[PDB]
């Protein structure tokens, strides 16, 4: 038969990170549960979310998910029964380039506020006497583009720590190489350690394909018979927001066709201004989906 | 143009990115892909000019949607100077291209990878042409794939219906 | 003598795996014994066998058998006497390219049914609190194709668990790389762990080659003398089924001739439904046994 | 046609397959293996046509009826665009094959293992052909084997006849 | 020179620091990368001339701040022993340079990391040249960037500018 259907290798939202940009911030800053902001659809960060700068081009980043666990048998079982996990810890390094005030933070385990620069530009970076076990807010977002509707993936962690330094080499074939490895903690107020979050206008296209929630079939324009008037009132414009079978706004991607444009225009925006009063008809199609609505214009 | 409709592209024709995106950047400075007759016509003088030829090397993954090729860059210009500041400038607009987007006339925007380096400049001596000055450069170009849907369906019933 | 006789080297049966689409379900899904659909000869699924996706290509999956065994010797003898054997673990790592829901709920161990996309398409994959061991039961099935009769291998397992995540590569030269390690669990209401399976209408050729049952040495069509009624009655047409010595049927890849077309025309489908009221005569062949039948048909 | 009735055949001949599935997609365009003269008649306007051309590299075993070959894809066409476009069909239609099945005229149907990629496309420089455009590039085809049976039985009874 | 404003330059042109060094250390001896009409004018009698032609090998990474070259070093002149003792100094004047600093007419001030070594000398056949003896040598020279900063905002701009 069709095992290609049953095989389903979409190869289509196998999306690969580009540009993996580690922010830091500190203890201090609240952690963010998101990536995007819920207000227009495109990426919004927490104050306090500071890029640490650039990583390794040839190598790149080498995250690893080390998992521990224990087998149980005392009864003579011939195969371990409840066989339980303990450790799932979570351990990535990347190297960097550029030597500032974060990176320096960072693998010194220090607070350089209170210092200060001379006269001349003098400084100097101290160890700690102590040394604190200092934690920070990591966050791995990648980057993939898709036509104009780019992929946003994140590996959201509100607790890292440093875990091990490697040893740099500063000979005369590379810069320094700052590549310390750090160990994924897990953080108590918010209850989660780490955690993959996707975003980003064009993955709404293919979150359907991949399996989350349901299948896009039905849609609505939620305003069923919006009124705008003629002159510059206070309900003069109107905004649209169609609404599928999913839950999920398509109001950025979906353009809507006015029907009669001497009656009400919208454009791609869904802008409903009004040009004359009447009724018009306006559709809105992304590249399968028919929806028809009627707006009322009157003065 | 008779190519089926159910098939659109395969990949994005990385150097059409290049030349046009060149020409957009500095309109007043041809480039291209070929040897048009007008630049032809005058030698002493010449318009300077981008090429961009393909040359082999570099695998290529459907499954990880990338690829890449081992396309080289040669400016061709009337004085040394000239073609070493256009190449440096090549380089400066190439070599730090780490997941940037640019869009062409078609309709869709292209996402370049990683611009790599293999060969440093090349100095050719003048052959067939003696006073322009030419430099030779090999980048590693990686760039993304348009679509990666297979195609396997399609042709499948193709087949069942020619034979069966 | 003839040694390439005794050293049997057919070279004709080694099926080599194609497509190795792993199917998932959750622990919900009753396993199913058979791959292949007792009712035509093609290959059926129940409901909730769900495949991964794509796989590693130049890799490939690695599937391994570790055995452990233990001597035993207290009276003074040179060679282990009863070497028993203790664990047969078998484990297996694949790669993944596409992130979609069954990936997801492999990697992270959760049950992603109550999370529902946001409004713009945020969402969050969250790590258990508490690691569940959710066992999946998992199909490996493989293809081998020669002519119209493929061949179908399967490696069927009743349940499954995550082993071990090795490091995963995300840099600039790759798309992101999951390749668990999973180890076969012992299922206790079929009683069975790891079951290999071969189907599909390619292997009955060579069944009796691989020395399973008997050799094909006899064949018979099970309809003696059918009776099909010249008018569109109940009995207007006639299933035909030749049964060999081995006890399986020959009807899909045996070709039926008829000797008297103006009685009764049989096609390879082994219809019997009759043109004149008479008797004829039905050859079956396939590329060396001859069988003979006798179909009367009458008004 | 005088070879032993014992011996059908041992290969597919994957060109073979390779231009037959190609010439049943678009009839309309012609494609095959050697050069016609009917389309060398005409070269300011030229059929676009894909040549296959079987190159060295790839090991065979008989063991595990598995072969493969550095066959190339190269396409001649009057326009550059045009011959762009058709290599990208064409390795849309090449590299995402992964077990997948044609069947010939003569009666078996070929199993297609993989087909990699180990040069890009080359615009080779106009030559003796000027006006048409041709693109250059090598595929890894992997392709099955029909029968695997081993012949020593009737070489062994043919030199027991001859010689005893 | 009608290159954008907002680019100033990206390389060092290495060969040119060379070339104008050695100019700068003796006056009296000419220098270059090309073949002067006026040198070319005597040949039974020729003045010293080092010459420096960049040739291929070497990778080049921005993030690193490093630039490498296997530049090659060709010396002509009337003697055997003058060539000889001429490269000896280049030699010494090359080999041991470990972060050295020299500034050009422009106006910056180049950083040479490490000049190696890659062939010897080659004693080439008198050929089209006769009197003149050249000996031939390479060398693997690094020299840093003058300004590593990105331009992705600008031609982002004029992206957005031209399309959107």
């Amino acid at each position: 038969t069709d095992f290609y259907t049953i095989k389903d290798a979409q190869a289509d939202l196998a999306i690969a990170p580009l540009n993996l940009t580690v922010l830091l911030a500190p203890y201090s800053t609240t952690p963010a549960t998101t990536l995007e902001s819920p207000t227009d659809g495109s990426l919004a960060i927490p104050p306090g979310y500071k890029s640490v700068g650039h990583f390794e081009k040839q190598a790149g980043l080498t995250l690893g998910n080390e998992f521990d666990s224990k087998d149980i048998e005392a009864y003579g079982e011939p195969e371990p029964i409840r066989t339980i996990i303990n450790k799932r810890t979570t351990t990535f390094d990347f190297a960097m380039y550029q030597n500032q005030r974060n990176v320096l933070e960072l693998i010194w385990t220090q607070d350089f506020s209170n210092i200060q620069p001379s006269e001349f530009g003098g400084i100097v970076l101290e160890a700690p006497k102590v040394p604190k076990n200092i934690y920070y807010r990591a966050i791995l977002v990648g980057m993939d583009d898709r036509n104009d509707r780019p992929i946003w993936l994140y590996w959201l962690m509100p607790k890292v720590k440093l875990d091990k330094l490697d040893n740099q080499t500063l000979n005369d074939d590379n810069v320094i190489e700052y590549k310390p490895t750090l160990k994924a903690f897990r953080d108590d107020v918010v209850g989660y350690s780490v955690a993959q979050g996707f975003a980003g206008p064009g993955w709404r296209d293919l979150v359907a394909t991949a399996g989350f929630g349901e299948a896009l079939t039905a849609l609505t324009i939620t305003p069923g018979s919006p009124t705008v008037t003629v002159a510059t009132g206070a309900s003069h414009t109107a905004q649209l927001l169609v609404e599928g079978d999913n839950g999920i706004n398509y109001t950025p991607d979906v353009v809507f066709t006015s029907s009669a444009p001497d009656k009400a225009s919208v454009s791609a925006a869904g802008l409903v201004t009004g040009v004359a009063a009447g009724s018009a008809t306006i559709t809105a199609t992304k590249g399968a989906l028919t929806a028809t609505a009627t707006v009322t214009v009157t003065a | 143009v008779v190519l089926p409709d159910w098939y659109e592209e395969a990949f994005v024709n990385v150097e059409n990115l290049f030349i046009d995106m060149f020409t957009d950047l500095l309109p007043d400075y041809e480039s291209g892909c070929w040897a048009p007759d007008d630049w032809l016509a005058d030698e002493i003088e010449v318009k300077p000019t981008i090429w961009f030829f393909r040359l082999p090397g570099g695998r290529v993954d459907w499954d990880g949607r990338k690829d890449e090729c081992q396309l080289q860059v040669m400016v061709v210009t009337g004085s040394r100077d000239d073609s070493w500041r256009l190449m440096d400038f090549v380089r400066a607009m190439l070599l730090p291209m780490q997941g940037d987007k640019y869009k062409m006339a078609d309709g869709y925007t292209a996402q370049i990878r990683c611009a790599g380096e293999v060969a440093g400049p090349q100095l050719l001596t003048p052959g067939q042409r003696i006073d322009t000055r030419v430099v030779t450069a090999t980048f590693k170009v990686s760039v993304s794939m348009k679509s990666a849907k297979n195609y396997k369906q399609k042709l499948y019933e193709l087949w069942q219906a020619l034979r069966g």
